[PDB]
């Protein structure tokens, strides 16, 4: 099963194992730059043909950019 | 209605409960004058004693002193200075010497050899001994009424219970039901009720589809422990669930959503024939319990 | 997940366990607890962003709502996810009774 | 992970469109092509006095009406008059979603 | 229980039930959602008491504790208790899929 690097796992050495996709996001504020990495399961990737949460989500003032990849560990951008 | 007759042993569910005893003791701060700790144990062989404090310093340099009194010759399994009446470490001091069954005489036993003790415990028979490590300030005067949650004995007197076995393990999907009506005598709220699931053989794990209608008159808090038993769990249940980290990583745990199930053993059975749960395996009632012994059967 | 080891060692305003103590008899006016005299009930506190520890879908919805629109001050809510349980030592009339109580700590907290 | 475009599929429409420069499909399916790899695709037909426009997903490793796809990574669906017999034929494709809604001549 | 039929039939300042409808592409840019074109998601809004709908004991603990001492600003939350799911329709190519998408749509609040 897929190996994601998840910044909240601190008791697994900062991975968990999942049985959808590798989730990484970087926000831009102007005062601290925000690295989310997670796991997404396949029940929470809707529609599955093209989750949402993945999909491009960079709206006015967040520079936000979200990528999704079914690699281990490949989260790490 | 299966709710009346009762169950022997062929049973999978057995009801216990789970309490922790003290006849009498005291509690001093004699560290300012090593902590002397009596244990009296009486009649109802091995026991288990555990050593912990609240973990201020988080080590302990005070050697301490143990009077383990027994009428009885006891192996004393100490678990990460032992007057005894043998002791096994999984810088002991073994002492083999005539302690008085008396606790007054007992007391004072400790008191010729020693300053002053710092606790004091009459157990009646537990084979799970949780002492202390620590010293409280605040306070040696046996009590009959007293308590202290760092000194405390641990027994599980087995319940009687009503209920019946409807069929056998010819099937997919092994479904209990299981419904209790008081966890505790004494009565606050919401407390706590280990279901075990474990396999009948206790030998080779066990791939399982487990459902549990787990409902109670008095609100409690379900706690499933599954060990060697891997698959779907499906606990449906009026009142809430805990799972304990093994049972998430062997299980897929299907959650309830607090259902107002209805009471009695017809009523119950149908509920979960009307649900997606057929063939029901087994229904009990234990009137009164807060541990449950499941075992499954393949 | 948001529990106790993460969100203690991380300065983290969002939404994370926060440590609490309470006084039974100071803080409750709880006489009836003999022992302990307090314990670290700990509590769920900061603001919910999107896909912050989403317990369902529709906290993403929301959370993904509350981004475009702020103002509605429609979103998710820093809430316990795994509690533990507090023994207790209470006295029944002059009998001491040894009692675990469950759900009594946060350990970890979830955006709904 | 390339994940599937959106764009609009309602296949052939008529169409009041023409003698304009943008214009839109007033397509009311927007759609997740069925495979990753596809692209959105405009084609504008105008057969004697009918016009006629269509959406639709589809692989630009393929040739649409018998023409290679030359702008299958533009953003926006610019259109590009192609030569067919008696009749006024053109088409684009792009790599945006709902890129083939907005039609620029 | 703070459900649909007493939070929108009786004003509550406490913790109930809100109305919200969420439109897929206003308000979330959900290009890719056919029918619908959006839903009543509602919410869950207002401060939780003590003993309103507590959800566990610690709710109860920090509902009874945020009364004795408000300015500690550690009181639960109003949050969905019961959801239920939402049936969208998508285009898959030239494929109408119709999907329940649960837990969409609250229909009760408790205070955790």
């Amino acid at each position: 099963a897929l190996q994601c690097f998840c910044h909240l796992c601190t008791k697994d050495n900062f991975t968990c194992v999942t049985d959808g996709l590798c989730f990484v996001s970087v926000t831009e504020t102007t005062d601290k730059v925000i690295h989310n990495s997670m796991c997404i399961a396949e029940i929470d990737l809707i529609p599955r043909d093209r989750p949402f949460v993945c999909a491009p989500s960079s709206k006015t003032g967040s520079v936000t950019t979200t990528y999704c990849c079914n690699q281990d560990h490949c989260n790490k951008i | 209605p299966c709710e009346l007759l009762p169950v022997g042993v062929g049973h999978p569910v057995q009801a216990m409960l789970k309490s922790f005893t003290a006849l009498s003791g005291c509690a001093s701060r004699g560290t300012t004058s090593q902590e002397v700790h009596i244990i009296n144990l009486r009649k109802g062989a091995e026991v288990a004693l555990h050593l912990r404090p609240i973990q201020s310093l988080h080590v302990h340099q005070k050697p301490l002193v143990f009077i383990l009194n027994s009428p009885q010759p006891i192996l004393w399994k100490v678990r990460t200075i032992f007057h005894v009446v043998e002791v096994h470490f999984e810088s002991g001091e073994v002492k083999v010497e005539t302690l008085p069954h008396g606790n007054e005489h007992l007391l004072n036993w400790a008191h010729h050899r020693y300053t002053a003790v710092t606790s004091f415990s009459e157990l009646r028979m537990a084979h799970d001994i949780y002492i202390k490590v620590g010293e409280d300030p605040v306070f040696c005067k046996i009590d009959n009424k007293f308590l202290s949650l760092n000194y405390l004995a641990s027994y599980i007197e087995p319940q009687p219970s009503t209920g019946c076995v409807l069929s056998g393990p010819d099937h997919e999907q092994e479904v209990h039901i299981i419904e209790l009506q008081a966890p505790n005598s004494s009565s606050a709220f919401q407390v706590d009720v280990i279901v075990d699931l474990r396999p009948l053989d206790g030998d080779i794990p066990l791939h399982r589809d487990v459902v549990l209608l787990l409902k109670g008159e008095k609100s409690v808090n379900w706690v499933i422990k599954a060990h060697k038993v891997m698959g779907k769990l499906e606990i449906m249940t009026s009142d809430t669930v805990s799972l304990s980290e093994d049972t998430e990583r062997l299980m897929q745990v299907s959650k309830t959503v607090k259902q107002k199930l209805p009471a009695g053993s017809q009523a119950l059975i149908q509920w979960a024939e009307e649900n997606g749960f057929n063939p029901v395996t087994s229904y009990t009632n234990t009137p009164v319990a807060n541990h449950f012994n499941l075992r499954l059967r393949e | 997940a948001l529990d106790t080891n993460y969100c203690f060692r991380n300065l983290e305003e969002n939404c994370c366990v926060r440590p609490l103590y309470i006084d039974f008899e100071q803080d409750l006016g709880w006489k009836w607890v003999h022992e302990p005299k307090g314990y670290y009930a700990n509590f769920c506190s900061g603001p919910c962003p999107y896909l912050r520890s989403a317990d369902t879908t529709h906290s993403t919805v929301l959370g993904l709502y509350n981004t475009l629109n702020p103002e509605a001050s429609a979103s998710p809510c820093c809430v316990p996810q795994d509690l533990e349980p507090l023994t207790i030592l209470a006295y029944v009339g002059e009998t001491p009774k040894v009692e675990q109580l469950s759900n009594m700590v946060v350990k970890s907290c979830k955006c709904s | 992970v390339k994940f599937p475009q959106l764009c609009k599929f309602c296949d052939v429409r008529f169409s009041t469109c023409d003698n304009q420069k943008s214009c839109m499909s007033n397509c009311s399916i927007t759609s997740i092509c069925e495979k990753p790899q596809e692209v959105c695709v405009a084609v504008w037909r105008k057969n004697d006095e009918n016009i006629t426009l269509e959406t639709v997903c589809h692989d630009p490793k393929l040739p649409y009406h018998d023409f290679i796809l030359e702008d299958a990574a533009s953003p926006k669906c610019i259109m590009k008059e192609k030569k067919k017999p008696g009749e006024t034929f053109f088409m684009c494709s792009c790599s945006s979603d709902e890129c083939n809604d907005n039609i620029i001549f």
